[PDB]
């Protein structure tokens, strides 16, 4: 699931030491609910990115 | 859960918003007895306030 993969894409950041990103994406259906999760996940998160 | 009887500073301010609000307050006290904040107790990633 797109889910999972956003989990996967932060761990990736995390580990790469990159504590910074800006999310771009475009109108698509489906997306706005994988950004309001990554948003939810980011939030909730202690690294704090 | 025993009903205490607590009184001070805080509840004095609190009699004095009711009057001046016609307030019907009901005093409760923290089962947690700590301010609270955002920790992690369980589901990793978990921002909470308790
Ligand atoms: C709360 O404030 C509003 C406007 O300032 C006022 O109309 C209202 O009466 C106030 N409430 C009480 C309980 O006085
Ligand atoms: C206080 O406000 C309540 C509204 O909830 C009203 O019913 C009551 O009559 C008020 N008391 C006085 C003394 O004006």
């Amino acid at each position: 699931s797109i889910q999972q993969q956003a989990t996967v894409m932060l761990k990736i950041m995390q580990d790469y030491d990159w504590h910074v990103f800006s999310l771009v994406t475009t109108i698509f259906p489906g997306y706005r609910e994988f950004i309001s999760f990554v948003k939810t996940t980011v939030d909730n998160s202690f690294v704090g990115w | 859960t025993v009903p205490q009887c607590c009184y001070g500073f805080c509840i004095d301010l609190l009699i004095k918003l009711a009057r001046t609000m016609n307030f019907t307050y009901e005093v409760h006290l923290v089962a947690d007895g700590k301010f609270g904040t955002q920790e992690r107790v369980n589901n990793s990633n978990k921002k909470e306030w308790n």
